């Protein structure tokens, strides 16, 4: 039983549902940890920590900024929705999970075959970065850039002096 | 004369899947960061590489 | 389930939901991108996987600014 | 909230001792040896005293920064949070990203770059 | 709190040269370099701007006393 | 490198649960055209011990495999198969010698390095004898090629990096022989 | 198209400052000069506070002479790099370039010389500074490396041409000459 | 001509071989029209994919099931979970059907 | 003028003990982060005065020797 | 250089201390700045070695003939913008200090002038989003410069949300290429131009269609450009639609290869309905600017058909009204700051309120500058009647240069119902000269001392006193010169775009 199914289930009617801006900020929380967990058991581990080591500090600036500007609206306000129409709408949505329409491509299982050529054996993140320093280092110093202009741009709008 | 030369730079002679411009001078990977040899699947040799489509310049 | 548009349902009724909404959505380009590089051993992929992971986080920061600024305008009376 | 909170005080205890003294690393060489002599290496008992012996010397390094926490709490007075905002960006991110830069200059100007092994 | 952003995805973007500082070589040591001058004049943009200060709402300012006299 | 692929066991089952995996067996033998030969039975502690002594002894037929393998130009696990077959006994050679010759000293050192993370520079003591044993028997000399003859790390006499747990075994066998051999 | 003589398709740093014709020097300094010029000039054309004449302050002066230093300097570097690339009349560098390059085979020493980079690090940094020049005037990039990707063939000044009996160099052949790519790889095919 | 398809160790990947293949073929100057380099471009496709060669394991499946033989009488044997990856299935000679230790390596 | 701020082009020492000493979160990250590139400036002196670079690592794969196969070579034959 | 100098600029302007003045100064070294780079880029780019196609930094930008003209183009025409930032727009502190009150304004037109020039280049689809992203930032910046302004952070947080969508669109459609292919560069992607879906690319110009304002998604671009300050919307209006446009013809250069008459017709579709909508939508408009933000959706549309049916002919015809258009947009906009001295003052019905960001917001605050100002007015309407067409202004050549490149490629309807745009655009086009002059005699002896320019002092009664600043004056001078007077070098100027390569060659 791939139990992602029922994380990604629970998560979609709570989506539906949700009214207020709290529960958004718990919606995205609620999505990155089912990407991490199932990029770290499948494709990448290395990808799943990065995830985790940036997107938690951009979730707890948004969830300070809904601090200052919650402003009542959606508490005592009312939804209609049903719960029959809710289920209803999950379950035509369930139905058709392919997002590939390759039946050979998913279907059929593939392998791949280990050589010992490479004796020189270091982690992805080091040839990343070997690559990352060297050849495509343009865009490293334009994403410096690109950085460098957001922290001017954060104090140009924010900053009333 | 005016006639005849803007029938000649107006033309546009026909692209397809067999003739078009592609812009890469060289062949890639005769040398990568670490284990350049590896699976012994790189069959080029740049020791004895063939002439290269050299790019035509109309103002030489 | 896609072609009706039931996305527009998930969203919430704030700016800020529409935030998240564009992160997830460019959180989606991401993953397909660690996924084909993963499969195919290329480490260009996964390079450029993180040169959008960096630069989804610049825009998030910009767009919260403006929203930022945007709820201060609101809040100018400031008598205190 | 408050086992989670211990807990987090000795994670980063610990993390002191591993980042700057050694982790499990004997204090002495020498006497390490000797008390590990004793034991035969043939015998499931060795690897019994030498798992108290490395997380011994990892326990005691934890300890003393276990006891820096508490020392700290009865020796200094608070802090206002806002203060700790201009402290930690105009005073101690300058001095750690000179650091990031000052490293690599010493290893690569004396021809030290690392690699693992 | 939003600069903070800014400066977090900067010490992020350093992961890939720690684990790659002997392959790179000087090449990689002085695109580090670089890149971490690009971002120290955000530093200094910020320290000149004062822009990570306290922004309070009241202003203590001492009047003077003045005389009009005739 | 832990990264999960399509090629090896991955990290746990887990990984086979989110790939489907299926660990694959194939009854069929190489086919009787093809020459039979034995494989090398050693695992990663003794051939990790006997990595200089296979490079000193099948040398010339170590590169002519490979350099076999650079002019098959991609038609390479098929061109190359009678001297692969070559490689593989000159490496059993070597074993057997082993086995005959240093026996002790041999298991010695390789019984260090599953002691020792099989990291080389824990075990000098019980290499020393294994490179003295080998050489006497077999004239074989462990060599670091592109750095000077002086300069080679296993014969450094007050190397930087110790290990912090001390084989007993090789303690005690390296005891012996300065006693009895160096007088 | 007036082409020349290619000299080397992407020159270093070094060999362009000091290639530089008086001329490129006598630009340097216009645009130096040029830059607090243009704030008087835009002052008399209108000026900046009200409607009389007012010098600007010292220290826009002061900004505006390092903003006119450094464009006067890419200037400079973009003219003696297209003598360099034969986009512009280059009969001097020539004459120049194959008196440093015959001097230096004559002591088998590389033309190039001797790069701390390994073989991938000195064909990545050429890739990278390759008519980086066509864009000086975007954001700067240069060749500070002593990589062999020049677009040359070493072969053409094993000719002497007019001008050059005199120099009297004895040329080995280039299997002796240090740190060339086709005396590296004694040994192994892979490692130089 | 910038890297592409670099495996994880830093060195060409199982498929950069066909792509470099192409890029010679593309670029060399004995050709007059792209036609021969048609193969060179399939070829490094089905090195990423294998879209044919899985199409092909759909067919010989398919006409199996329709001649009615074994899928377990045809196929290739296989093991499902790691733990059980025992000495008995190995073929050792003292073998067992205990489970394997995959806890700590 | 007892405690005025010197001019940096005019009073360059001065300038300099002015910020050492009211800001020395300034004035010392950035004495710290000069010795970075300057040790990197110093290291042709240690190539020729202390000891020389290492010989690179073979990080390159296997080392194929630099010639055609050995057509004679014989031994552990089928 | 330009690199270069911004850090320059960004920690000086952090320094000195901040008064109206030294912004006004700083930006005065801004156009040093622009016109050193302009001077470094001709020193090196020229057309006839370019025309090969260059690459550069490891293959990540490409830049050939074609390309450089535009960065050219983007260079004078950020010289012209920075004129009136740099210099006395109309001379009365009430009006003019806006320009001066922001220090960041220059620094970020640097910034987004570097993602302009850079964009037609990308060689690679890792720097094609980089870069779409360096040039969109700068734009949301500029956009909410003014941040103590309602409308102009309003503004900005629609510009933000719409742009990220079709960045995630631009982003999407790179990703899905990738995993077609495996490859990130442009030339290695061409070399199988044949097998990967080519609808693949359609969404990368959707995302580059909402970018520049195309229906059905010009919604957002009509309610920004209105919104924001006049001298905001002139930059954002004409500046992305310079770069993104020449990405777009070289993205259908590539798409072409393969004639894809599928990708043709929802271009095709997207084209015609935008014709609709910029002709109709302006009809019923009272906002000059929302009547220009129609106007620039039109234009873009007829542009976009000359980069649809990309030929010979299309690259004439796109380099000469991509130029043209530019002017004609710059002059406008020129005048319509200047204007504003003109306006009446009070001393009422429908409350109507006019705000310092936007002096000139009604199309009816035009009234009477037959009267005020005859050299302005005439100077107005010559731009008017050119985009209009009327021949033999700059804008008509345009229109025919683009219906030589459509009706060249078989588009017919197209064609047919541009020529029918043009002339229900025209309705609202006449409009604005009704405004401007039709009740000349009717209001020619009456007493106007209620004007802002009124306001202004005199000197000593015996000087004469210019009512508009010298530099604005002569560029509008000048402008409406070029635009009037093409004629005398039409042939000339049409010969030079004949030399303007993309891979022609042969
Ligand atoms: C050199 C000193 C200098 O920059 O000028 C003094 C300048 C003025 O200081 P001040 O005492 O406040 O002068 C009072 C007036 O406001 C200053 O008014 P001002 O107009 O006289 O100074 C403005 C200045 C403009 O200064 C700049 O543009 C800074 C350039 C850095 C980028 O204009 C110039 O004078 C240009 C010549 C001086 C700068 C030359 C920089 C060359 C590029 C390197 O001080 C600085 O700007 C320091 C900024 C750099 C801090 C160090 C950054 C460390 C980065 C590397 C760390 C690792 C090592
Ligand atoms: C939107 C963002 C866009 C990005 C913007 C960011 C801007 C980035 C562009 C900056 C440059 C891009 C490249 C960065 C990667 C550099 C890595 C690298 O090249 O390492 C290899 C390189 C060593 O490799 P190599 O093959 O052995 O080359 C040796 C020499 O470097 C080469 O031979 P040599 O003939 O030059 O001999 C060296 C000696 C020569 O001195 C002598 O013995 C006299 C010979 C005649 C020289 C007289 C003229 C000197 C001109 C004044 O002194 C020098 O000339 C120093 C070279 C640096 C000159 C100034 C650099 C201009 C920067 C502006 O490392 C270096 O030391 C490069 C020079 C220092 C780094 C420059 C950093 C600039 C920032
Ligand atoms: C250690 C476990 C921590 C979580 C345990 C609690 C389980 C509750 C749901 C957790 C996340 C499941 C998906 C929910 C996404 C957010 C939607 C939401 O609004 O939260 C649901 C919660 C229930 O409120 P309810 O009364 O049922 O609905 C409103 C009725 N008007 O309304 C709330 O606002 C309460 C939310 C409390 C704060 C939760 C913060 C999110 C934590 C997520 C961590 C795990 C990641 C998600 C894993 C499951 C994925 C489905
Ligand atoms: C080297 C950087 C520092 C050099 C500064 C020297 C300088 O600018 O000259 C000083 C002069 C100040 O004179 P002033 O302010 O009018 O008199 C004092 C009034 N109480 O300042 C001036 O009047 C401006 C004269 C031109 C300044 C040129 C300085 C160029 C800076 C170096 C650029 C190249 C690096
Ligand atoms: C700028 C100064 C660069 C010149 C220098 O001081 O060092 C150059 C020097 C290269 O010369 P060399 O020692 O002979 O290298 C042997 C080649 N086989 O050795 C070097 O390349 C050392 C690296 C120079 C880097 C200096 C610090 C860079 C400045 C960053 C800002
Ligand atoms: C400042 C004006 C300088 C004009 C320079 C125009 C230019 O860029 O050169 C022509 C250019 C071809 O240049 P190219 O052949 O590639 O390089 C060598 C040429 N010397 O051809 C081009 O591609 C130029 C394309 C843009 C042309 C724009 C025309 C602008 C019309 C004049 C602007 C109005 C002037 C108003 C005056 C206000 C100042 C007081
Ligand atoms: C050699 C080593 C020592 C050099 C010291 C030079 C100091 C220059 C200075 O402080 O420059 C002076 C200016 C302006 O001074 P002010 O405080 O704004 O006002 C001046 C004083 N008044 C009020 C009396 C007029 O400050 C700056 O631009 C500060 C920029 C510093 C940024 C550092 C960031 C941390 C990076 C650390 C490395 C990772």
């Amino acid at each position: 039983m791939n139990l992602e199914i029922l994380d990604l289930s629970i998560l979609g009617f709570y989506s539906l549902i949700s009214s207020n801006s709290f529960e958004s900020i718990a919606i995205l929380v609620a999505t990155i940890m089912p990407v991490i967990t199932e990029l770290w058991y499948n494709y990448s581990q290395l990808f799943a920590l990065l995830y985790t080591l940036i997107y938690v500090g951009a979730v707890v600036i948004l969830f300070v900024f809904i601090l200052s500007v919650i402003n009542e609206k959606e508490e005592y306000e009312y939804e209609y929705s049903g719960l029959f129409i809710l289920i209803l709408v999950l379950l035509l949505d369930d139905l058709d999970d392919n997002e590939s329409n390759d039946n050979d491509y998913n279907n059929v299982y593939i392998t791949d075959y280990a050589d010992w050529f490479n004796n020189y054996n270091e982690s992805d993140l080091s040839v990343i970065g070997n690559l990352l320093f060297t050849e495509y280092a343009l865009l490293l110093l334009i994403i410096s850039f690109i950085l460098l202009m957001s922290i001017i741009g954060l104090i140009l709008i924010v900053k009333k002096d | 004369s005016t006639a005849d030369l803007y029938g000649l730079i107006s033309f546009t002679p026909k692209r397809d899947i067999h003739h078009y411009v592609i812009r890469v001078d060289e062949v890639p990977g005769k040398h990568f960061p670490t284990n350049t040899t590896g699976n012994f699947g790189n069959t080029v040799d740049f020791e004895n590489l063939e002439p290269r489509r050299k790019p035509i310049n109309p103002y030489l | 389930m896609d072609l009706i548009l039931l996305m527009l349902v998930a969203v919430g009724l704030n700016i800020i939901d529409i935030y998240i909404m564009i992160e997830i959505l460019i959180m989606g380009c991401t993953v397909n991108t660690i996924y084909s590089a993963s499969l195919d051993n290329d480490m260009i992929g996964l390079i450029y996987s993180l040169i959008q992971i960096i630069i989804a986080g610049v825009e998030s920061a910009i767009g919260l600014s403006i929203l930022v600024n945007y709820n201060r305008i609101r809040n100018s009376e400031e008598i205190e | 909230f408050f086992l989670s909170e211990y807990c987090s005080m000795v994670l980063m205890s610990t993390l002191t001792a591993i980042f700057f003294f050694g982790g499990y690393l004997p204090f002495s060489n020498t006497i390490h040896h000797l008390i590990l002599n004793l034991f035969d290496q043939h015998s499931i008992y060795y690897f019994i005293i030498e798992g108290i012996l490395l997380s011994g010397y990892l326990a005691i390094k934890a300890n003393f920064f276990m006891f820096s926490f508490v020392w700290i709490r009865a020796a200094a007075p608070r802090l206002r949070y806002d203060l700790l905002i201009l402290f930690c960006w105009y005073v101690l991110l300058p001095i750690v990203f000179a650091i990031v830069v000052f490293a690599p200059g010493i290893l690569y100007c004396f021809d030290a770059l690392p690699v693992i092994i | 709190a939003l600069l903070f952003l800014p400066f977090d995805l900067e010490v992020s973007s350093m992961l890939p040269y720690i684990v790659s500082i002997y392959s790179v070589g000087i090449y990689g040591l002085i695109i580090f370099i670089l890149f971490l001058l690009i971002l120290i004049v955000g530093f200094i943009y910020e320290f000149n701007t004062k822009s990570l200060s306290i922004t309070t709402i009241l202003h203590k300012k001492n009047k003077a006393l003045v005389k009009n006299l005739y | 490198s832990s990264t999960h692929t399509n090629d090896s066991l991955n990290s746990s089952n887990y990984v086979d649960k989110l790939k489907d995996t299926h660990f694959v067996f194939e009854n069929d033998k190489l086919p009787s055209e093809i020459p039979d030969v034995e494989e090398v039975g050693a695992t990663t502690a003794p051939l990790l011990s006997a990595a200089y002594f296979i490079g000193a002894k099948c040398q010339d037929y170590n590169d002519d495999f490979m350099l076999c393998q650079k002019e098959a130009k991609g038609n390479g696990p098929i061109d190359c198969l009678k001297e692969g077959r070559r490689v593989t006994r000159c490496a059993s050679g070597v074993l057997k010698d082993l086995n005959t010759h240093c026996s002790d000293e041999f298991r010695l050192h390789w019984q260090c390095l599953s002691f020792s993370n099989l990291e080389y520079k824990n075990c000098r003591k019980a290499e020393s004898l294994l490179n003295k044993c080998v050489f006497e028997k077999m004239n074989l000399v462990k060599k670091i090629p592109g750095i000077p003859e002086d300069r080679q790390i296993h014969l450094k006499q007050n190397p930087v990096l110790k290990p912090v747990a001390l084989h007993q075994d090789s303690e005690v066998a390296f005891k012996k022989a300065q006693n009895e051999n160096s007088i | 198209m007036e082409t020349y003589e290619l000299i080397d398709s992407d020159p270093k740093f070094s060999r362009v400052v000091r290639y530089f014709r008086p001329s490129d020097y006598l630009t340097w300094a216009l645009g130096t000069i040029g830059a607090p010029g243009l704030m008087v000039l835009f002052e008399k054309i209108e000026p900046a506070k009200g409607n009389t004449f007012k010098m600007p302050p010292p220290s826009i002066m002061r900004i505006a002479t390092t903003i006119g230093f450094f464009g006067g300097f890419y200037y400079a570097y973009t003219s003696s790099t297209k003598r360099f690339w034969g986009y512009s009349e280059n009969a001097k560098e020539v004459a120049k370039d194959r008196y440093e390059v015959k001097k230096a085979l004559s002591e088998k020493k590389s033309p190039y010389g001797s790069s701390l980079l390994n073989p991938y690090q000195q064909d990545m940094s050429a890739r990278n500074s390759t008519n980086s020049q066509l864009l000086l005037a975007i954001f700067p990039w240069f060749n500070v490396a002593n990589h062999q990707s020049h677009g040359i063939d070493l072969r053409k000044y094993y000719e002497v041409r007019d001008g050059e009996e005199n120099w009297n160099f004895t040329l080995p052949p280039l299997d002796q000459v240090k740190d060339l790519d086709v005396a590296q790889y004694k040994e192994y095919s892979n490692y130089p | 001509a910038p890297l592409q398809q670099v495996g994880r160790h830093g060195g060409p990947n199982k498929c950069f071989g066909e792509f470099q293949r192409v890029v010679e073929c593309m670029t060399n100057a004995k050709h007059d029209s792209y036609e021969p380099c048609n193969n060179l471009k399939n070829d490094y496709l089905e090195c990423r994919k294998h879209k044919v060669e899985r199409y092909k394991a759909f067919l010989m499946q398919k006409h199996a099931e329709e001649l009615g033989k074994d899928p377990e009488e045809i196929g290739a044997p296989f093991v499902r979970k790691r733990r059980f990856l025992t000495s008995k299935t190995l073929g050792l000679v003292d073998g067992d059907d205990y489970e394997i230790g995959v806890e700590k390596i | 003028a007892i405690g005025d701020y010197p001019v940096y082009y005019k009073q360059p020492i001065r300038w300099l003990s002015y910020h050492a000493h009211t800001r020395p979160h300034v004035f010392y990250a950035i004495a710290v982060a000069a010795l970075g590139p300057v040790f990197m400036m110093a290291t042709p002196l240690r190539r020729k005065f202390l000891y020389d670079d290492h010989e690179p690592l073979p990080a390159n794969g296997y080392p194929l020797p630099n010639r055609s196969r050995d057509k004679t070579l014989t031994g552990y034959d089928d | 250089m330009l690199f270069t100098s911004l850090l320059l600029i960004i920690v000086y302007g952090s320094l000195v201390n901040k008064s109206h003045l030294l912004t006004k100064l700083i930006n005065r070294l801004g156009l040093i700045i622009i016109i050193y780079t302009l001077l470094i880029h001709l020193n090196i780019n020229t057309l006839e070695n370019l025309s090969i196609g260059i690459n550069m930094f490891n293959n990540l930008l490409l830049i050939n003939s074609f390309n450089n003209t535009i960065i050219e183009l983007i260079l004078i025409i950020c010289i012209l913008y920075v004129l009136l930032i740099s210099f006395n727009i109309t001379g009365l502190s009430i009006i003019d200090n806006l320009n001066y009150s922001k220090r960041t304004f220059i620094v970020i037109v640097l910034f987004n002038i570097i993602g302009l020039t850079l964009l037609p280049l990308v060689n690679d689809i890792m720097i094609l989003f980089i870069i779409i992203e360096l040039q969109s930032y700068s734009l949301y910046l500029l956009t909410a410069i003014f941040n103590e302004s309602h409308n102009s952070t309003k503004s900005a947080l629609y510009y933000f949300i719409v742009g990220s969508i079709a960045s995630f669109i631009i982003l999407d459609a790179t990703v899905s290429i990738y995993d077609d292919l495996g490859l990130t560069n442009i030339q290695y992607i061409l070399m199988y131009i044949d097998k990967l879906e080519i609808f693949d690319l359609l969404c990368l110009l959707f995302g580059l269609f909402i970018k520049i304002g195309l229906a059905p998604f010009y919604s957002y671009s009509i309610t920004i450009y209105s919104l924001s300050p006049t001298i905001i919307t002139n930059y954002i209006s004409l500046m992305p639609k310079l770069s993104i446009l020449t990405l777009i013809y070289i993205i259908m250069h590539y798409i072409n290869i393969v004639n894809n008459t599928d990708l043709n017709y929802v271009i095709s579709f997207l084209i015609l309905i935008s014709m609709f909508i910029g002709s109709f939508g302006g009809l019923n408009v009272i906002r000059i600017k929302t009547l220009l933000a129609y106007s620039s959706l039109l234009n873009v549309s007829y542009m976009l058909l000359a980069i649809l049916s990309n030929s010979n002919e299309s690259i004439i015809a796109y380099i000469y009204y991509i130029i043209q258009y530019s002017l004609t947009h710059i002059n406008i906009f020129s005048i319509i700051l200047v204007i504003s001295i003109y306006l009446p003052i009070m001393n009422n019905m429908l409350n109507v309120m006019i705000t310092k960001y936007s002096p000139i917001e009604y199309i009816n605050q035009l009234k009477n500058l037959f009267i005020n100002n005859i050299f302005i007015a005439i100077a107005l309407c010559i731009s008017i009647f050119s985009l209009i067409g009327i021949p033999p202004l700059t804008g008509f050549y345009g229109k025919y240069l683009v219906l030589i490149s459509g009706l060249n490629n078989g588009y017919v309807l197209l064609s047919i119902v541009l020529i029918i745009a043009s002339s229900i655009s025209t309705v609202y086009y006449a409009t604005i000269l009704k405004v401007l002059s039709f009740d000349t005699l009717s209001f020619k002896d009456i007493i106007s001392n209620n004007l802002i320019i009124n306001t202004s002092p005199e000197n000593n009664n015996n000087e004469i006193k210019p009512e508009i600043s010298n530099v604005i004056s002569y560029v509008i001078s000048s402008l409406t010169l070029i635009i009037l007077l093409i004629i005398i070098q039409y042939e000339n100027i049409v010969k030079g775009a004949y030399l303007v390569l993309l891979y022609n060659w042969v």
